[PDB]
């Protein structure tokens, strides 16, 4: 992972060494170009996974996770020119290298092959995000969402910690090839049941789970356009991908552990994608649909069957590209009207033709129209969760029909209707703006017409 | 050598350079007293390094090319702005009277430096003991609130201590009455806005606080409108001064050290002009501050420390 | 002071902590206790105001109790074996008054009644010889004779000197205070894993006092001793918010910074034996420490609070204090992760 | 006042100074470049290359070796009157059942 | 809308004796800014 | 042991449970922790002479002439604090965290 690893840390000699008004203009385009190589690692096979060496190896999980998140950083440079133009020059260049570091822990944290190893660049990220809240959001909130977002990870990312060195002193190793074929079955006993809860609360308060997600809608909304597209796209992903990895070295005490977080996910579902239709604030309502949609991940995954763990992976991809588009669309009209009340500007439509068509899709998306991937992945959990248990269709059901309520209102709120008359500085959209929301929807759309890549593992 | 500790243990001791002729004299004063003329008189007549009085653009001269900034990295604070408006919403007064007394307290700092480091004396105009004639003038007038006053006494309790009060005072006494008069001659068409009022409470202060308070551990000359203009009389006068009391009568090369290295640093000498007392007239707002911080490292010379400076024709860096 | 006899009396600070590190009888441990103690009043009394007389004079009381406690505990144990080694006590009863001399001299909890106050009422410069220098000695004796340490009674004092420090610091706006209650908390975890493996007391220890010391050399060089004065800082030295983010997020234990690896690591012993629910409390408990870390990072570094106009004039002279060492103790106090398994040089 | 604190600024309209502005800087020739950067990039090198360098994969995770290799077992076993498939995957006649 | 960015009443938050006020230290003040406390 | 160590041990105690109670004087408290140097020293003396250590006989003299060094700083930071406030009261001295 060397051929990754090494041209992400030399971005930062870029940024800094290069002129005054070209550090937006060198960090894009060397950022697209280490996303191009990124397909390299497609290279799959049916059988064995890429080791490439004693650290770093990836497989049919990762790679989707590893191309995602190495194609948000030159989006993120994009969506964040703006606001930042107002800026000092070398605290311009801090930012830049704090979403540089964070690209650098994530590329080396789907690819760690040690448990450990993963533990500790799975808990570097919250450095560079914790900074990129405080320092660059905008309201007095952003204070408070980074100590809800850092005092939440490190509740249950500790006794991982525990659990994990346990582990290794009695299995002794945690390199994860090693533990697929020196895994043991989990008797059932009082020590092995909070083995199980530290070996799975990190992961699920990252996702995150019903009743521990308060972190979510204060970290995702008071943060920074560029903070908010990672917090959503690629960083609750890292709770989804290590519940894959660490629910093989739980069995067989998962099929009756996970009841109660099934029965929070399944309740939660409908929960927050309810509290969505009672939204104020427009970046609040997509920052609650991420915990909707990450709910059907959670069930997914601790069901543990082939067609799940399909789903799963598409969903975690698909949910990527379509909450951090919605995102920018947010952004875009509060960079005109300075102001993230979804009642405050109306009938966009008539004032900004195009970018009306992108609410169109990336509302679209998100409620599941097929064939796109979100509804592919959808598709699949809740064919898997019917299997489970028939009854699971009611529940499943309920919330798609809420999900299309909530995603259309919002785009009838702000685009449709009458213009509010004394909102009058509507500028035409740019080509930035434009080219940043094509940039989310074509590749989520040509996905479509190859939805293996995504499928993960079991395919 | 630059000076420290193994300069001291070295040799570089403050009573072998300091003689009979060692001495710090402010020559104090009310507005338009004549002390200008008197001092700079006084300077020449034994020998002494003198020192205009310490005004606005005072720091910039000691600093950088020598020639004053422009003064929105003084704080916009104007003495010319201060008698028109003396009771200004924005502070004006009171901001002008504090950055008045940093001034002053580091004009202080550079003369006790200038006195130990090479043995000679040193002519103040005015000082960090009698600048607070202004503050109560400042606020008999109600020119300035009392929060205005209390903030200036917690900065001058933490900063008079460390320093050693003048060896001789000389105070050129001039009636209000008079001081109108000559104001008027000059034609300056802000001072003469000046009230009467104002200069009585300077001389009020003066003749209340400062010279009752300073006669204990100082020689006080009061002279007159009249004797002051006679320096040879001035001159004749000091050096027969006995200088029987006073802390500089109980201090020796170990003490002189620390208030060496004290005076020496400067960022240590104004350290408490900027306790975190949130005063509307002294606190500026961060995003205000940091605007004109950038603007401040743009100026020429300033980008980075002294010598380091490739566009004011600074070489061997690489090496330095 | 005379700069001669300051270097002197440092050195006998020094030569006090030294001889009780070099020494295999008691009663050259007890004179170097002594003599430490002897030569740190003066330096604790430099500036010559009530504060400085109080935090003396609370300091002499603490460790002039301790120093009593430590020979009792060597003459009981003279009594019951007859020799002066510097090894395991050979008596339960010498075992718990050297320990409980040792606990009042580190300050840990309950005896850390003195280390808030004494740290606050003397300079930094003192405060940093006081909380990284003076632990030197104590652990260098209890590295010794930690077989015959009462298991229950060392926990005991590391566990309430984790949660009094956590706790403590909560409620402080002085820095000085601040870094007294931060060190109550990083004592316990030093002592938590000395029965167990007392390799990873001296890991812990070399990164605490790196890790202190750049703290309070970044205190010094802007003479800053409140957060509301050292929420001016960013106004005119902006490097030094940075580098006291950095240095503050490793002290609180985050990855990737160094201050991970001595709770790394006490972990990693400590379950070995067969201890999870200790290491867990600890770990958890060790959030409160991160809590007022990141306070002062937010007031420092991560927002811009209220200057002063007064400001405006410093922005025109450099720093010349010396600033020894900050640019190696901060790259040591936050990059050193990667070479953790350098630790075995200590072994 | 409280302090002395800077007004709101107000927003700046790209467009006034440069109704052709993409919106990428303030610059007009570093504004194109930036446009140019992304649109190559991002459109003519990412999505259209990495669009047909993810249709011609090497048999990503050997699907069309699968279907093959079965095409064969398929004729072998029914040309043999072998069963399609059998019940058990591995060869009982190496077991050892517990007791 | 600019960043914010503290006021004064967020500042002087950070000021008093005590972080957290209660009726036992509501006597305290603040130290002395030199450590010094006038003889007497 | 013999009854001899049960009341010099004894006298310790006292004296450690006298130091560790102040009353009001600074000084009182001073001469507690001398009296516990003076049980040491009679310990120490009583073990070292009746096994016939012979070595260890300067141990005594040693321990009294660093504790009697330590209590000369004693009184110096007991005269330092009357200066300041007239009096030698330990309830003076409460200016760190009043
Ligand atoms: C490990 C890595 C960590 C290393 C930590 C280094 C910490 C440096 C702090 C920054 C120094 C500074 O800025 O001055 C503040 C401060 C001075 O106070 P000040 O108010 O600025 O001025 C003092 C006078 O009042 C001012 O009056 P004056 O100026 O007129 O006269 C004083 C004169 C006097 O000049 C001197 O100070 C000379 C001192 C020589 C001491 C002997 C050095 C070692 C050689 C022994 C042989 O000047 C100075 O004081 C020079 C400042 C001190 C610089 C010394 C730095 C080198 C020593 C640090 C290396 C560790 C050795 C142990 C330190 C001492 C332990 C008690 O420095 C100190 O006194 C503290 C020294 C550091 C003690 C703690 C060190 C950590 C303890 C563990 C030791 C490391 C090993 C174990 C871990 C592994
Ligand atoms: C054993 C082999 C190690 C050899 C180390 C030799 C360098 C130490 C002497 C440097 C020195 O003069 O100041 C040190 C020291 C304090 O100097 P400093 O302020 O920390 O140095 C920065 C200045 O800008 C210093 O800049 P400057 O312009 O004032 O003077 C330039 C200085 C050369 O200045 C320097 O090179 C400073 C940087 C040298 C490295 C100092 C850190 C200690 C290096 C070992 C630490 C390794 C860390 C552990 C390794 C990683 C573990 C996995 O030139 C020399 O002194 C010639 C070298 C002495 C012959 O001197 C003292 O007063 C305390 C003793
Ligand atoms: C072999 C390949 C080589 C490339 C490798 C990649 C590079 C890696 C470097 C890592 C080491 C960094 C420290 C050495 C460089 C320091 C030199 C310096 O201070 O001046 C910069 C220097 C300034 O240039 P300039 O033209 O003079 O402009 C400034 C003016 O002179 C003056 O104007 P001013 O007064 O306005 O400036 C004030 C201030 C701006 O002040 C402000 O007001 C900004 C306040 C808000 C900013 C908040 C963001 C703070 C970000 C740092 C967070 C620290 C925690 C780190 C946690 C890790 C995750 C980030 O600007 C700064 O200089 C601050 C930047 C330097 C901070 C030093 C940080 C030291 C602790 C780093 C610990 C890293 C641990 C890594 C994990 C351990 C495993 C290895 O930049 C250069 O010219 C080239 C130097 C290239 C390095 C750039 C510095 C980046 C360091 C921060 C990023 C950390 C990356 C960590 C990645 C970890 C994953 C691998
Ligand atoms: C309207 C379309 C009409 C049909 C057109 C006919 C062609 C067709 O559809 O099939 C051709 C092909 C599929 O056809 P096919 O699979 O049936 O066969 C192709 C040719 N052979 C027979 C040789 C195999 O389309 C694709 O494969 C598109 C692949 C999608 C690429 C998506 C990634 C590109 C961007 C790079 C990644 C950056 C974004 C990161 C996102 C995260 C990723 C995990
Ligand atoms: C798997 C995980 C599942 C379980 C997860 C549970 C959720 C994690 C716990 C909540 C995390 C804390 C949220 C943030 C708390 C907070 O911000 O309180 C702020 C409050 C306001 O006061 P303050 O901010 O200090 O004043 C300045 C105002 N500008 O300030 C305060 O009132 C002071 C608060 C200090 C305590 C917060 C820091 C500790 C948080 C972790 C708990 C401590 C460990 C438990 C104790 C161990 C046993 C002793
Ligand atoms: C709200 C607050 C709720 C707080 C709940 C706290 C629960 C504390 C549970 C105590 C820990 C139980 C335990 O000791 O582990 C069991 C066992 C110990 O005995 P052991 O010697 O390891 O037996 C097998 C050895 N071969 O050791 C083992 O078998 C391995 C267990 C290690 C698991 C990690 C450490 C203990 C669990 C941490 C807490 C789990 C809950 C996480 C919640 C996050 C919030
Ligand atoms: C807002 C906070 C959100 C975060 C909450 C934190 C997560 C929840 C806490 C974890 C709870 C885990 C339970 C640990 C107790 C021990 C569980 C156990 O041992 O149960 C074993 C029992 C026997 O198994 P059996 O079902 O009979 O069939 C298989 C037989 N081999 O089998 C069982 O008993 C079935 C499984 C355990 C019982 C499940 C009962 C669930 C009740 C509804 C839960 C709803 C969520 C509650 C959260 C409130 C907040
Ligand atoms: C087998 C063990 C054998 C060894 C036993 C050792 C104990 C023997 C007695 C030793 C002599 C007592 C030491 C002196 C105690 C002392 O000085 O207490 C003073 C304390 C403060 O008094 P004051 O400041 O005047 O306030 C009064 C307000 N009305 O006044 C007080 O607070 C209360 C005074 C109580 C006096 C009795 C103290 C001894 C009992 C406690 C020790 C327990 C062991
Ligand atoms: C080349 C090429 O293929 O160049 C084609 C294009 C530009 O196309 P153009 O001719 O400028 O028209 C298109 C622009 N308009 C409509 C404004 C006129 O390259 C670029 O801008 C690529 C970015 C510049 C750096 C390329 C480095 C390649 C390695
Ligand atoms: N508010 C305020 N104004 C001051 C202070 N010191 C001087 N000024 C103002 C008052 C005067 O109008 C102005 C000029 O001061 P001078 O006394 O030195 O004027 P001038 O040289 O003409 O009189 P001189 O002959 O030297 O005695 O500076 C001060 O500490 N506070
Ligand atoms: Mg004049
Ligand atoms: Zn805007």
């Amino acid at each position: 992972m060397l051929k990754y690893i090494i041209p992400t840390i030399m971005l930062m000699p870029l940024t800094w060494l290069s002129k005054n008004n070209m550090i937006w203009v060198n960090s894009t385009a060397h950022s697209l170009l280490i996303s191009f190589t990124s397909l390299l690692l497609m290279n799959q096979f049916g059988d064995n996974s890429l080791n490439f060496s004693l650290l770093f190896f990836s497989d049919s999980l990762s790679t989707p996770l590893l191309i995602l998140t190495m194609w948000l950083l030159p989006l993120m440079l994009m969506a964040s020119q703006h606001h930042l133009s107002k800026e000092n020059l070398t605290r311009k260049k801090l930012f830049i290298t704090m979403l540089i570091s964070l690209q650098l822990f994530l590329i080396m944290t789907f690819t760690a092959m040690e448990l450990i190893l993963f533990y500790i660049l799975f808990e570097a990220t919250l450095v560079p995000t914790l900074i990129i809240i405080t320092r660059w959001g905008n309201q007095t909130e952003r204070l408070n969402a980074g100590l809800y977002f850092l005092f939440y990870t490190l509740a249950g990312s500790l006794p991982l910690l525990v659990a994990l060195i346990y582990i290794q002193n009695t299995v002794g190793s945690l390199n994860f090839l090693m533990l697929q074929y020196w895994v043991q079955p989990v008797h059932n006993s009082w020590s092995n049941v909070f083995m199980w809860l530290a070996c799975m609360m990190a992961f699920m308060v990252k996702m995150p789970l019903y009743g521990l997600h308060l972190w979510l809608p204060k970290a995702h909304v008071e943060a920074p356009i560029a903070g908010s597209m990672v917090l959503a796209a690629v960083l609750l992903k890292l709770g989804g991908y290590g519940m894959l990895r660490i629910t093989l070295i739980l069995n067989p005490m998962t099929d009756f552990m996970a009841y109660p977080f099934i029965m929070l996910s399944l309740w939660g579902m409908i929960m927050t994608s309810s509290i969505c239709l009672r939204q104020t604030d427009l970046k609040s309502l997509i920052a609650y649909s991420s915990v909707s949609h990450m709910a059907l991940v959670i069930v997914a995954i601790l069901i543990q069957t082939p067609w799940s763990y399909m789903g799963a992976t598409a969903l975690m991809i698909a949910h990527g590209l379509t909450s951090s588009m919605l995102f920018c669309l947010a952004n875009s009209n509060y960079e005109r009207i300075h102001s993230r009340t979804m009642i405050l500007a109306r009938g966009l439509q008539t004032l900004l033709p195009l970018m009306a068509t992108w609410w169109l899709l990336a509302s679209l998306t998100n409620l599941a129209l097929p064939p796109t991937i979100n509804l592919i992945g959808e598709l699949f959990v809740v064919m898997s969760t019917f299997s489970w248990s028939n009854i699971t269709i009611i529940l499943m059901g309920v919330n798609m029909v809420i999900t299309a309520l909530y995603s259309l209102y919002m785009l009838i709120m702000t685009q449709r209707g009458k213009y509010t008359y004394h909102i009058n500085n509507i500028s035409p959209s740019f080509t930035r703006e434009n080219a940043l929301m094509s940039l989310h929807i074509l590749p989520l759309l040509l996905l479509t017409l190859n939805p293996k890549i995504i499928l993960g593992p079991l395919y | 050598l630059q000076y420290g500790p193994l300069a001291y243990i070295l040799g570089e001791k403050a009573t072998k350079k300091m003689t009979e002729k060692s001495k710090l004299i402010t020559v104090d004063g009310n507005i338009c007293s004549g002390k200008s003329k008197l001092a700079k008189e006084i300077a020449e007549k034994l020998g002494l390094k003198h020192f205009p009085e310490a005004g606005i653009h005072y720091v910039d001269s000691t600093t950088g090319d020598g020639k004053p900034l422009p003064v929105q990295f003084s704080g916009n604070c104007s003495l010319e702005k201060f008698y028109d408006d003396p009771k200004s919403n924005d502070g004006n007064s009171y901001r002008l009277q504090a950055w008045l007394y940093a001034s002053r307290l580091l004009q202080y700092a550079d003369a006790l430096e200038h006195l130990l480091s090479t043995g000679q004396g040193v002519v103040l105009e005015r000082s960090i003991y009698s600048d607070f004639v202004f503050l109560e003038a400042m606020y008999r007038q109600g020119f300035i609130r009392k929060q205005c006053v209390d903030h200036y006494n917690q900065v001058k309790k933490v900063t008079i201590c460390e320093y050693l009060p003048p060896h001789v005072v000389v105070y050129v006494d001039v009636p209000v009455p008079e001081v109108q008069s000559r104001i008027q001659k000059k034609g300056n068409p802000h001072e003469m806005k000046i009230t009467s009022a104002y200069l009585q409470d300077i001389e009020n202060a003066y003749k209340g606080t400062f010279l009752p308070e300073m006669s204990e551990k100082c020689e006080v000359l009061q002279y007159s409108a009249w004797e002051a203009q006679d320096a040879e009389k001035v001159v004749e006068d000091i050096e027969y001064l006995k200088y029987d009391k006073g802390p500089w009568l109980d201090q020796n090369d170990r003490k002189l050290h620390k208030l060496r290295m004290l005076v020496q640093d400067k960022l240590e000498v104004l350290n408490y002009t900027s306790i975190p007392v949130f005063l509307p007239e002294v606190t500026v707002g961060a995003h205000q501050s940091d605007q004109v911080f950038q603007e401040f490292t743009e100026l020429p010379g300033r980008k980075y420390r002294a010598g380091y400076n490739e566009d004011v024709g600074d070489k061997w860096i690489w090496l330095k | 002071m005379n700069p001669i006899i300051f270097i002197i009396i440092l050195l006998t600070i020094m030569l006090g902590t030294i001889i009780v590190m070099i020494s295999s009888h008691w009663l050259l441990v007890w004179i170097g206790f002594e003599m430490n103690m002897l030569a740190i009043i003066p330096i604790m009394m430099k500036n010559h105001n009530p504060r400085a007389t109080e935090a003396s004079t609370k300091y002499f009381l603490t460790q002039s109790t301790a120093s009593m406690l430590l020979m009792m505990a060597v003459i009981i144990n003279l009594m019951f074996s007859g020799q002066w080694t510097v090894m395991k006590l050979f008596n339960p009863m010498a075992s718990m008054l050297m320990t409980m001399a040792l606990a009042m001299k580190l300050g840990m909890a309950p005896f850390h009644f003195w280390v808030p106050e004494v740290t606050q009422g003397i300079p930094l410069s003192s405060g940093l010889i006081l909380l990284t220098w003076q632990k030197l000695a104590p652990m260098s004796v209890l590295y010794q004779i930690f077989p015959s340490i009462n298991l229950n009674l060392i926990l005991t004092l590391s566990v309430l000197s984790i949660l009094i420090g956590g706790w403590g610091g909560l409620n402080q706006t002085q820095l000085r205070k601040i870094m007294a209650y931060s060190s109550i908390a990083h004592m316990g975890w030093m002592t938590a894993v000395l029965p167990y493996n007392p390799t990873m007391t001296l890991l812990n220890l070399i990164i605490y006092i790196i890790m202190t010391s750049t703290m309070f050399t970044m205190f010094m060089a802007n003479s800053t001793t409140t957060t509301l004065s050292l929420s001016h800082t960013w106004n005119k030295t902006p490097i030094m918010t940075v580098l006291i983010l950095a240095t503050l997020l490793s002290m609180g234990g985050l990855p990737p910074l160094s201050g991970f690896m001595p709770k790394w690591m006490i972990i990693q012993e400590m379950t070995k034996n067969n201890s999870i629910i200790l290491p867990t409390f600890m770990a958890i408990t060790a959030l409160l420490n991160l809590y007022f870390y990141m306070r002062l990072t937010y007031s420092t570094t991560l927002t811009m609070f209220p200057s002063t106009n007064n400001m405006k004039m410093k922005w025109q002279f450099p720093l010349m204090k010396k600033m020894t060492f900050l640019p190696t103790m901060v790259v040591l106090s936050t990059m050193m992760l990667p070479l953790t398994p350098m630790l075995s040089v200590l072994e | 006042l409280r302090w002395q604190e800077d007004p709101e600024p107000e927003d700046e309209n790209l467009y006034e100074k440069n109704p052709d502005s993409h919106g990428y800087d303030k610059d007009p020739a570093v504004d194109i470049w930036n446009m140019r950067v992304v649109f190559f990039f991002g459109f003519s090198i990412v999505l259209v290359l990495g669009s047909t360098f993810v249709a011609y994969l090497p048999d990503y995770r050997m699907q069309e070796w699968a279907r093959r290799e079965a095409e064969r077992l398929v004729k072998y076993r029914e040309a043999h009157g072998l069963p399609i498939m059998e019940s058990n995957c591995f060869d009982p006649s190496k077991i050892q059942l517990p007791e | 809308a600019r960043q914010w960015q503290p006021d004064v009443e967020w500042a002087e938050q950070y000021g008093g004796a005590v972080m957290y006020p209660t009726k036992e230290t509501a006597h305290w003040k603040p130290p002395p800014w030199n450590d010094v406390d006038p003889p007497k | 042991m013999s009854m001899v160590y049960m009341n010099i041990m004894m006298a310790f105690t006292v004296s450690l449970v006298g130091l560790l109670m102040y009353r009001s004087h600074l000084m009182s408290s001073l001469l507690c922790l001398e009296g516990m140097m003076l049980s040491l020293f009679v310990m120490a003396a009583l073990t070292i002479l009746n096994s016939h250590f012979t070595l260890a006989s300067m141990m005594p003299i040693i321990l009294l002439v660093f504790a009697a060094c330590e209590a000369a700083l004693g009184l110096s930071l007991l005269v330092m604090v009357s200066n300041t406030y007239g009096t030698d009261y330990v309830q003076n001295l409460n200016l760190l965290q009043c």
